[PDB]
């Protein structure tokens, strides 16, 4: 049950600030109008992944990342919880602890670069259900942990879109504040080219 | 100017003799608050330690280690580091840090070193030959000797321990041919003994608490780094600064531009750092390249006089006879006049300088020309009644010297 | 500001004194260009207090005291039309301030309005603007009575034509294409020159402090040398681009100086040099990086077909027109100036006599009235 | 070592010849202007104003200079102006007379 | 058309872009030259038969 990924799905590349300037960035992005595999399970992690989920009753919980998830090698086990979000390298779902971290539409972008896990999230006042409307938003609230393994599983525990990032350059327009108001995809179309 | 012109006589004009850049003073460094620190306290001041046969290992990760607390302390008997300088790793990072703590006695501290043999080195705790780390020990007679702790060590083992190996098995050691049945007997011994830590023992027989820090530095991510010194900031003074690893020289000032809560430092255009937020106080500053510009003299010609008027281009001269600000820079050594004459030496921004009487260099706003209002009227005409014929000279270059350069003879010869 | 790099650069030689010399050369050339184009007036000419230039209206192009910049309305419009200190790059201010250039153009404009072309030749000699326009019509071939009989109409045409320029400038975008292109080219050159610093140039890292910090001086010397040669190459490229573009702009500035002389200061007979049509006069306006000329030209319209003859054969001799052309409306022959149809009775006074009838081909019999 | 020297000396020769080309283009512009002056101001009388001296051009003479040419422009400059009242036409017998 | 060379060339910077821009400027200037010289007539004129 695929559905085109629209304009939405772009994140802030780096920490820097840019005011009223156009910039070109070369790293993993989610392609414009790329049919993401809406799930209504099992999901691979060939590369960085855009995860977008809508829950009226917030059924979905944290993501159980794992390279093998056979208890042979360390997992990542992002979970979330009313009081706090807990993530451990090590409740109902189970399967040499290295590191544990505890801290505080729903755009989510997860990627692993040179062993560093990065998370980008956004909250939107959605008004139309069962479709992600083409629009623009991004942020970088993240947690970095030096795992150094290639995660290949999601096993998210009431439907979520999932798309795969690809290494294609983008041109991001910057607002006066420094936020990314808009972007265009270089190889999407000759006009955008 | 005589130097840069390669002459002892320079003609009337303005020559860019050099360049002038304000030099920075009192360079500053800043790094965010050291809120998270490494748990060396719970390792060194641990109320109870561990027997050497079951030595405790603490993995140090995801923290900033201030090793100065360790070597500035005056309460250690031995601080032997191998292949690493403890005074030089407060600006260094490690891919892995281990902390091993246990208890032995005096004459056995010398065994906690690479290439040693003995009861402790062979059956309890072994260090590798290429050990990189520190061996820290101190007398613990006041803590581990009463007249109620029970410290043990291993007596026998069928083979020597590999480096950083830990054997806690309490199986009966079989010394002879006959096999023990999990029980002590002939040629069968329990492998652990207790230390006889009596307060009246000799120094070499009293207990010593030992901590063994070991380091690893591969081409891999690291999480254990030491602290970073930081100092106060300045304003409106050309300074070399270090902000979160970004080095630059400029004048820091208050900036009206607002970053976003995640943006650290900003670039206005052409990948040039123009703003930066300090990590301590979370405040944005604008960076301006501290004043620099060409210095050019104004001279009426040597044979006329030896006076000169210096012009520091585009420098608001609050800093280095009469100092006159002009829209083309600062003028030092030239009197400013109110009347205006025809332009002699072009300074810039509608200002020219000239040598005139006593016998001084004056700068003035050049006069475009004389002012007359020809008397217009709807019935008035001005008819010439005479004439002058005039020959004037128009000079035009038409040719150059036909130079020819032998490429090979010039390049090689 | 790296000392070891300073030494490695020093050993290359006199490349940088040479680059600085080239850049300062084009810098002073720019001031020479502006001064040559605009400073063609000996003495700045004030315009008279009351403007009664024979019905012509110059309020738009004449300076307004109310404005602080003291520049004309169209000059301010042109300034608004265009949209115009990092690491070692400095922009020197032009010698003539924008206000001084506005004053130059105001002087030239007042001189050409009040005194015609006399002020360019020498002392400014004033003629009523109507009579000067009559001079200029004589210049383009039309007799002077044509202006006086039609002075109000010509004034209205000139006023409305000036009015059209304001609409064209204010509304139509990219009117000042060439000047904006100059600004964009210079910004492009400086921007790419600054961008070259980030380029690696084959060394381990672009930032020089880092390459210094984490290598020994003997090894770091090689990487620093690669950085230096790359940056020096980029700077040399920028300098040569500036030299060529400065040559092109010098050609354009010489053309502007020639047009200022030959068209503002005097009327020119070079067809299509200043506008389309027979040239009457031209006014200079100061744009940000250039000059804008308003060319007032005379273009004929509403032509009429006529039957013409080379000469009139009367009483056995051929009469040729002195300055006109014989034209027939079907039954009568007249002499008219070529540029304006104003018929007159053929007379001996306005037709000179040479030869006899038979030689010239195409002539028509008629009577030449004798006064 | 000879490679370094070759590269440096080649770069210097290249920048020299490029600057020579540009200077030659400037001199060619100047020489074309001088030819235009010698043709329109010496071989004839020129009406285009301030092309040859300040004032109405009478004639001009050339003189040879080391690397150029020096024109002596003979021009007529009106002087000693007098005021007069003026009028475009003259009414006589009900007819307008223009000069 | 070698990727190994192209990746090394990327380090040098905007040299190829600058050269392409200069050449395309010369190209459009040539059309401007021909247009300026020959397109002086508003409307094509035919000689009478
Ligand atoms: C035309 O418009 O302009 C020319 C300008 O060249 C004008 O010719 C000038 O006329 C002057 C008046 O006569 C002339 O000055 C005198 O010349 C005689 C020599 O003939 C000389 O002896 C004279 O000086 C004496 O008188 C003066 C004044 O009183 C005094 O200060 C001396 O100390 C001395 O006692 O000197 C005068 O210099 O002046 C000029 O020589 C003469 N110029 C030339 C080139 O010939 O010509 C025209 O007269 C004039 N035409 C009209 C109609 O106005
Ligand atoms: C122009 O406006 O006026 C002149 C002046 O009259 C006009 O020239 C005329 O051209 C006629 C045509 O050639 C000319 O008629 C003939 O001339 C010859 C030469 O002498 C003469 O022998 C000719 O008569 C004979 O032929 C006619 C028939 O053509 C016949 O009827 C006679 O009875 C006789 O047999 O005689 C003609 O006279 O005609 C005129 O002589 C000649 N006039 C003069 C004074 O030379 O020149 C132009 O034709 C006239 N052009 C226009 C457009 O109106
Ligand atoms: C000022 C003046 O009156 N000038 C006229 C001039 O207009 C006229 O020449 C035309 O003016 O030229 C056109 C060519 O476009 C011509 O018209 C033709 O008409 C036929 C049909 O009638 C079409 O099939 C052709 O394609 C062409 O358009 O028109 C014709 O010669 C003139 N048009 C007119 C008079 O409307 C010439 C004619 O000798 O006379 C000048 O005095
Ligand atoms: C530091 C800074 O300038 N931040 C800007 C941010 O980056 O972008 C936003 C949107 O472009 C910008 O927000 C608006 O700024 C203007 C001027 O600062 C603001 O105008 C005032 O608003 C206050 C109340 O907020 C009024 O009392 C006052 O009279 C002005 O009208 O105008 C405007 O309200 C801001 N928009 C908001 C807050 O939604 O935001 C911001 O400056
Ligand atoms: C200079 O030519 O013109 C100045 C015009 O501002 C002059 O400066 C003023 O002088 C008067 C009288 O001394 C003061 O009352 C004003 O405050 C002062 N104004 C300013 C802005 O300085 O300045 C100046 O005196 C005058 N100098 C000479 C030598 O004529
Ligand atoms: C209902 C609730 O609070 N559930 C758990 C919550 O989601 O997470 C925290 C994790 O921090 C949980 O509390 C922890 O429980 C273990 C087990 O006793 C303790 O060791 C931790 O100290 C404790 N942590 C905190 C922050 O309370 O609590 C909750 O049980
Ligand atoms: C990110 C962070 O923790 N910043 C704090 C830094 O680590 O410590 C200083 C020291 O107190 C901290 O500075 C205080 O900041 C608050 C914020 O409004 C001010 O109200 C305090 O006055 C200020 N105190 C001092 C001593 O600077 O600074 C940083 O917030
Ligand atoms: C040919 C011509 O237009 N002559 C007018 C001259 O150019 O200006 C004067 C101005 O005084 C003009 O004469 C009259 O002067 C009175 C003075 O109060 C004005 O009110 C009149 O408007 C003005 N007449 C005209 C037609 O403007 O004299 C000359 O007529
Ligand atoms: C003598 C005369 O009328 N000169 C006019 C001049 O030629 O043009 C300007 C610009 O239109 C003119 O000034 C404007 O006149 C109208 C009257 O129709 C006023 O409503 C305007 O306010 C006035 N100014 C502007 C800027 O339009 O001025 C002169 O009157
Ligand atoms: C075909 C035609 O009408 N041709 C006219 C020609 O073009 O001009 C002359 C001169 O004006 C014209 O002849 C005159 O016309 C006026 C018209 O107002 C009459 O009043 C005259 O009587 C008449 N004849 C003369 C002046 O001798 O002729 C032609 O009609
Ligand atoms: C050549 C000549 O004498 N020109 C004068 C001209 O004929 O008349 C005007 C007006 O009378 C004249 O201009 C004024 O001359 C007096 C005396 O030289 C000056 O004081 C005035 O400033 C001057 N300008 C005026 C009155 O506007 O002009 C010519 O000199
Ligand atoms: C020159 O300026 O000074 C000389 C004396 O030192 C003098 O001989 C010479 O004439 C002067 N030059 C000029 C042009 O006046
Ligand atoms: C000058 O540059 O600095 C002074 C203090 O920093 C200030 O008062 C003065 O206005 C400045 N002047 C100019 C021309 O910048
Ligand atoms: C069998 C195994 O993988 N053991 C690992 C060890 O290699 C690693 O150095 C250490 C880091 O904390 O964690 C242990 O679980
Ligand atoms: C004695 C005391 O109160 N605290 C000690 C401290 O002195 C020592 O520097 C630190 C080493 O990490 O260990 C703590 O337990």
């Amino acid at each position: 049950a695929y559905t085109n990924s629209f304009t939405r799905g772009v994140y802030y590349p780096d920490k820097v600030f840019r005011s009223s300037v156009l910039h070109s960035t070369q790293d993993l992005f989610l392609p414009f109008f790329s049919n993401v595999t809406w799930f209504h399970p099992v999901l691979p992690f060939n590369d960085g992944v855009y995860f977008a989920s809508t829950e009226k009753s917030n059924i979905i919980r944290g993501w159980i990342f794992g390279t093998t998830l056979d208890s042979k090698t360390q997992s990542l086990l992002i979970v979330n919880n009313a009081t706090n979000v807990v993530i451990k390298v090590c409740f109902r779902v189970y399967s040499n602890c290295t590191f544990e971290y505890v801290s505080q539409l729903r755009e989510f972008v997860f990627k692993n670069i040179d062993g560093y896990f990065k998370i980008y999230s956004k909250h939107t006042p959605i008004n139309l259900v069962r479709d992600l409307p083409q629009g623009f938003s991004a942020l970088e609230p993240l947690v970095d942990l030096p795992i150094g393994i290639n995660i290949t599983r999601f096993q998210t525990l009431a439907a979520y879109y999932v798309g795969y990032l690809q290494p294609r350059t983008f041109l991001l327009k910057y607002n006066e504040n420094g936020t990314i108001t808009d972007a265009v995809d270089c190889a999407l179309d000759p006009l955008s080219e | 100017t005589k130097c840069t012109l390669k002459s002892f006589t320079v003609e009337k004009g303005i020559y860019q003799t050099s360049n002038f850049r304000v030099q920075p003073t009192e360079s500053i460094v800043r790094f965010p608050n050291i809120t998270n620190l490494c748990p060396f306290g719970e390792v060194f001041n641990a109320t109870r330690f561990a027997s050497v046969y079951a030595w405790n290992r603490k993995r140090i990760s995801n923290c900033v280690a201030d090793y100065s607390v360790l070597y500035n302390s005056a309460s250690f008997s031995t601080f032997k580091c191998y292949g690493v300088s403890p005074t030089k790793l407060n600006d260094l990072c490690f891919t892995n840090v281990y902390a091993d703590s246990f208890v032995i006695r005096g004459d056995e501290v010398r065994q906690i070193a690479p290439g040693q043999t003995g009861k402790i080195a062979d059956y309890n705790y072994k260090l590798p030959d290429d050990f990189t780390g520190c061996v820290i020990a101190w007398n613990s007679n006041n803590l581990d000797s009463k007249v109620n702790y029970n410290y043990l060590y291993r007596l026998f083992r069928k083979s020597n321990l590999k480096p950083f190996e830990r054997d806690i098995s309490t199986e009966i050691y079989q010394a002879g041919s006959t096999p023990c049945n999990g029980v002590e007997g002939f040629n069968c011994y329990f492998p652990l003994q207790s230390y006889g830590f009596q307060p009246t023992n000799g120094v070499g027989y009293q207990p010593y608490r030992v901590v063994v820090l070991s380091f690893e530095l591969l081409h891999a991510p690291a999480t254990v780094c030491g602290p970073k010194k930081s100092t106060n900031l300045v304003k409106n003074k050309c300074v070399n600064f270090n902000f979160n690893g970004l080095t630059g020289t400029g004048v820091l000032t208050e900036s009206n531009k607002k970053f976003l809560p995640f943006q650290q430092f900003g670039r206005d255009i052409a990948d040039t750092t123009d703003a930066v937020r300090d990590p301590q106080t979370l405040e944005i500053l604008d960076i301006t390249p501290c004043s620099f510009g060409g210095v050019s003299v104004i001279t009426p010609g040597t044979n006329t006089s030896n006076q000169v008027a210096v012009l520091y281009q585009d420098v608001n001269c609050t800093e280095v006879s009469n100092v006159f600000q002009t829209r083309a820079g600062c003028l030092i050594g030239a009197e400013h006049v109110n009347n205006s004459y025809e332009c002699d030496i072009p300074i810039g921004a509608g200002i020219c300088a000239s040598y005139q009487t006593s016998q001084s260099i004056i700068a003035y706003t050049m006069s475009l020309g004389a002012e007359n209002s020809v008397a217009y009227s709807n019935n008035s005409i001005a008819i010439p009644t005479n004439f002058t014929i005039s020959v004037t000279t128009e000079i035009l270059p038409v040719s150059m010297t036909k130079t020819s350069v032998d490429c090979t003879m010039y390049i090689c010869g | 500001d790296s000392t070891e790099c300073s030494n490695l650069l020093l050993q290359y030689g006199s490349f940088c004194t040479q680059l600085n010399r080239a850049l300062t050369g084009i810098a002073v050339e720019q001031d020479k260009n502006t001064q040559e184009v605009f400073a063609q007036v000996k003495q700045i000419y004030k315009t008279p207090p009351i403007k009664d230039f024979g019905g012509f209206n110059f309020s738009q192009i004449l300076p307004d005291p109310s404005k602080p910049s003291k520049r004309s309305f169209i000059e301010d419009l042109l300034f608004n039309k265009v949209t115009l200190k990092f690491n070692g790059l400095t922009v020197l201010p032009p010698l003539l301030t924008d206000e001084m250039i506005a004053q130059y153009t105001s002087a030239l404009l007042a001189g050409t309005i009040t005194s015609g072309w006399t002020f360019g030749a020498g002392a400014a000699l004033q003629i009523p603007f109507a009579m000067q326009m009559a001079y200029r019509f004589n210049g383009i071939g039309v007799t002077q009575n044509v202006l006086y009989e039609n002075q109000k109409l010509i004034a209205n045409q000139f006023n409305s034509a000036i009015g059209k320029i304001q609409d064209s400038l204010s509304s139509t975008a990219s009117a000042l294409g060439k000047l904006q292109d100059v600004v964009n080219q210079n910004a492009q050159a400086l921007n790419t020159l600054v961008k070259q610093l980030s380029s690696n140039f084959g060394a381990i890292s672009s930032v020089l402090n880092d390459i210094l910090s984490r290598l020994d001086p003997p090894e770091a010397e090689v990487q620093i040398d690669r950085l230096i040669t790359g940056r020096l190459q980029s700077l040399q490229t920028y300098v040569t681009q500036q030299l060529i573009r400065a040559a092109e702009i010098r050609a354009s500035a010489n053309l502007a100086a020639t047009k200022m002389s030959e068209c503002v200061l005097g009327q020119s007979k070079r067809v299509d040099f200043c506008g389309k049509g027979y040239h009457l006069m031209s006014f200079p306006q100061s744009a940000p990086h250039g000059v804008v000329f308003l060319h007032v030209t005379y273009v004929p319209a509403q032509e009429k077909n006529f039957t013409t003859a080379p000469a009139i054969c009367h009483d056995g001799k051929a009469h040729f027109p002195r300055e006109g052309v014989f034209v027939s409306n079907g039954t009568h022959w007249f002499v008219t100036q070529r540029n304006f149809y104003e018929p007159q009775i053929i007379t001996t006074d306005n037709t000179f006599v040479s030869g006899n009838c038979d030689v010239v081909i195409g002539i028509v019999n008629n009577t030449v009235y004798d006064p």
